[PDB]
RNA sequence: GAGCUCCGGCUAAUUGUGUGCCAGCAGCCGCGGGAAUACACAAGGGGCCAGUUUAAGGUUAAAACAAGGCAACGGUGUUUAAAAACUGGAAAUGC
RNA sequence: AAAGUGUACUUUAUAAAGUCAUUGUAUUGCUUACAAAUAACUAGGCAGUUGGGUCGGCUGCUAUACUAUAGCGCCCCAAGCCUGAUAAUUAGCUAGGCGUAACAGCGGCAAGCCACAGUAGCACAUAAAAAUUGCUACCGUUAACGCAGCAGUAAGAAAGAUUGGACAAUAGCUUAAGGGCAGAUCCAGGUAAGCGCUAAAAUCUUUGUG
RNA sequence: CAUAGGGUUUGGUUUUUGCCCAGCCUUUAGCUUAGCGUUAAGCUUAUACAUGCUAGCCUAAAAGACGGCGCACAGGUGCAUAUUUUGUAAGCAUGUAAAAUA
């Protein structure tokens, strides 16, 4: 076992390293429960660009160093990170005019008939499939 | 070697059936959710017009 | 627990042994294919391949089972007999007899005595 | 069939309990003292029965063994409402399998099967 | 006990004393009489009870009680040690066995001879 | 046939003599203060049997995952609470 | 390779063969993951420590993979790594096995793996190897020895067998002249696990007499 | 191939908790004990050891190992070891690469 994972980024200090985080879950015979258990894996990443909260996949490959012996294949989802800059624009364009009561309402119902003719065509593509 | 050969299309076959079937149970959720959402907007579009005779 | 092994040695021959399995003067044989250099009933192992019962019965015969198939796979594999076992595959016609050299000294006067003290106390 | 039981009974007296397991014709009684004699006047042959709890008082005991054996259910009870033909057949029963592990035994090939 | 709870090592198994702690898991010990004494019981019961203090082998003192009717044990004599309590005895957990290298059995004694080291009259 | 042990109750198996809270017995409840089926001996009987009866260890006679309590005694002074486990919810403003 | 090769060795009016030396398509392999007793009246641990770069990491003699286990070692560079960690107590592990309806609990037998040979550090020995191989210091007896190889002796302990026979069989070492070696092993002696049988005679067993 | 209880706490009853006994398996101690065949076995000390034995066989550059092959096999113990180990699973590039057959 232990070809391949799904994990979590932790640490991204060293140079071309990570560190992600594995769940998995053991069987006790007595009390017949699966106990949750956690490890952590030093992988390498040549690309040397990750982010703290990325999900990723790491492959068995051989020892590169004393605790390092896999490597980074794919990026399954990227962690979100603050940019001030473009927060900035997103508040300038709420402040820059606001609506009444009946407005704002009128225009909710819109957007979400729209959303859901949409939807609806979609849906009648997916059957048409089948 | 021939039954391996065999088995990977057979498995390729099955993963294409499955996600077939998932992708349909999700639209299918996720319209029904929608048209919840578009009742209410359209009970609060009543109450907005009722409330701006009081103010 | 008794895992047969796999890997072929590298450094000494396979032979097919016999293993005694018998009671106090009731011998009882298990053929086995083993590596030449170990203990006699060690429980290193590649296969068991038969059986022999080297005390005659009421009908005047001994008793002997092998896999037919078995014993030509390992011999051409390269597992060497023993002298014995050469004897009863002679016999039972799975390969030819093997000459033996010819014998010059006076045989044993004492054969089945000398190594009991129960008949030589009544001697 | 007048020796055993139709199911597995399970009942509480005031602080006290007593289980009732059917066993194969000619099994035998398993049982204490008390509950092989009752046993002998009913005439049940082949029974297994667990009692624990509050035993100081054997009145209870007695009464709580007597309240269990009326509280089985018979085939034919009402069956003119069910529509079918309720038919006995013949089916072996098992045990656990640790039972088997230990005897070094194997249970019916229906399950076997693979 | 929830799951958690269990897993956490909830469970302790019980632990249960010796009645003989300085036997340490034999079944007899050796030891040499210290001093040779008599005690009384306690309520409701009279007597004077023979009793005498014994070093074992491992360097423990205990307190044996000589059971029978009379005894010739002096100090610096030479007893094996068995487990039993005299109920009436307070703190005497432990029994002297007769007939052994310096007590000897009661004289007299016709009935549960083996008991009390006596061995049959040939006469 | 031959020995070892037991015969108040749990537990299959009793009478006599001696002793008189003394000598002693005892796994538990307990026996012995001049009328002892429980001490010692004799007889009779029960069990096992070339074995038998103590002592000392493993496990069972549900310590409770199947399966115990906080109602005989045990829930801690209260609240807040980014681990873990489980898992959607009815909050904010103005005279 | 249960093989080929030789200006080599041995035997033969009878000869087939073996002995010794040498030879293999890359010329004897490393790494990772999970599980396995108590333990917080053990709360901080680590600085070659975590990661990166150059160099080294030998025993040659197909070609590429831009060097193709490794802080394994030196130098340099960046500050990271672990946190029921670190430190303690106890135990050889697996398993046969014993109790139990099971779950659980405990660890005599046949066999497999690992460690050790009075204590410790080293040299050979890499790949299948140090009880019966060496060097040094130390401990105990007396320059030597260390029975946890078989039998045996002394002390200790409630409790531990003969200073026996044989290589006839099975397995092993050597040897082409058919032999040699052997406390493995097979047999016997001793000790009330267990299992079986005997401890009384009968037409001198009508399975007889003739 | 499938789950058994009894005794005890002295105004009575009910209820809670503790204690003791009956089975199977294994070693010693007392008393006692005819023989033959056979199965499984040697359960405390890595305490100190008199004596005998357990690995040798073959050959020869002048009658001799200095040379070849074995002692890398068997047999003993559980000091140390919580993981250095044990029990398992997984990974490790290429049409094996050259040459006019013009
Ligand atoms: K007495
Ligand atoms: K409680
Ligand atoms: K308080
Ligand atoms: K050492
Ligand atoms: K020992
Ligand atoms: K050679
Ligand atoms: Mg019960
Ligand atoms: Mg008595
Ligand atoms: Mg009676
Ligand atoms: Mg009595
Ligand atoms: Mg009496
Ligand atoms: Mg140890
Ligand atoms: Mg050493
Ligand atoms: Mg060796
Ligand atoms: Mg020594
Ligand atoms: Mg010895
Ligand atoms: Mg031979
Ligand atoms: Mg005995
Ligand atoms: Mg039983
Ligand atoms: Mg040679």
């Amino acid at each position: 076992g232990g070809f391949e994972f799904v994990g979590k980024v932790v640490s991204n200090r060293m140079q071309k390293g990570v560190v992600v985080a594995v769940n998995y879950v053991v069987w006790i015979p007595k009390y017949k429960v699966y106990e949750r258990r956690t490890a952590r894996h030093m992988a390498h990443d040549e690309g040397n660009s990750c982010v703290i909260g990325d999900i990723v996949r790491i492959q068995q490959h051989r020892k590169l160093s004393k605790n390092k012996a896999y490597v980074v294949v794919s990026t399954l989802k990227h962690a979100d990170v603050y940019n001030a800059k473009q927060a900035a624009v997103l508040n300038t364009e709420r402040s820059q005019n606001k609506l009444g009561r009946v407005e704002y309402a009128e225009s909710r119902l819109s957007e979400v008939q729209q959303r859901l003719l949409k939807l609806r065509e979609m849906y009648q593509k997916e059957l048409a499939l089948n | 070697e021939v039954a391996a050969e065999q088995a990977k299309v057979a498995f390729a076959e099955q993963k294409a059936a499955a996600e077939h079937v998932r992708r349909q149970a999700a639209l299918e959720e996720l319209l029904r959710k929608t048209e919840i959402e578009c009742q209410l907007a359209m009970v609060r579009v009543g109450r907005a017009q009722k409330a701006e005779e009081t103010g | 627990m008794n895992n047969l092994l796999t890997q072929l040695p590298k450094h000494d021959l396979l032979k097919i042994k016999l293993v005694r399995w018998g009671f106090n003067k009731k011998p009882f044989y298990v053929l086995s294919v083993m590596k030449r250099r170990q203990a006699r009933n060690s429980g290193n192992r590649y296969e068991d391949i038969g059986w022999w019962d080297p005390s005659p019965h009421q009908d005047g015969n001994s008793h002997f089972g092998i896999k037919f198939d078995r014993v030509k796979y390992w011999l051409s594999q390269g597992a060497v007999p023993t002298e014995k076992v050469y004897g009863l595959f002679g016999q039972a016609g799975i390969i030819p007899q093997k000459p033996a050299p010819p014998k010059y000294k006076p045989a044993d006067g004492n054969a089945d005595t000398k190594w009991r003290p129960e008949l030589q106390k009544n001697l | 069939r007048g020796h055993t039981v139709y199911h597995h009974v399970e009942h509480h007296f005031q602080r006290v309990k007593v289980t009732l397991s059917p066993r194969t014709s000619g099994w035998g009684l398993r049982c204490s003292n008390l509950f092989y004699e009752l046993c002998s006047l009913a005439g049940i042959r082949d029974l297994t029965v667990d009692v624990s709890g509050a035993t100081r008082n054997k009145f209870f005991v007695a009464k709580a063994f007597f309240d269990a054996l009326q509280k089985q259910t018979a085939p034919h009870d009402g069956v003119e409402g069910t529509g079918v033909y309720v038919k006995e057949v013949v089916r072996r029963p098992v045990v656990n399998l640790g039972t088997y592990r230990n005897n070094g035994t194997l249970p019916p090939k229906e399950y076997l099967a693979t | 006990l929830t799951v958690g709870q269990l897993l956490r090592g909830g469970r302790t198994k019980k632990v249960r004393r010796s009645k003989s702690p300085a036997l340490e898991q034999c079944p007899y010990k050796k030891g040499i009489c210290l001093r040779v004494y008599t005690t009384a019981p306690k309520k409701p019961n009279s007597a004077n009870r023979k009793v005498c203090k014994v070093q074992l082998s491992n360097g423990y003192k205990v307190l044996a009680y000589i059971p029978g009717e009379g005894h010739n044990l002096q100090e610096h004599s030479i007893v094996l040690v068995r487990g039993g309590r005299t109920k009436d005895l307070p703190g005497v957990k432990y029994k002297v066995i007769r007939g052994k290298y310096d007590c000897a059995g009661v004289k007299g004694r016709k009935t549960s001879r083996s008991k009390y080291g006596v061995k049959r009259p040939k006469e």
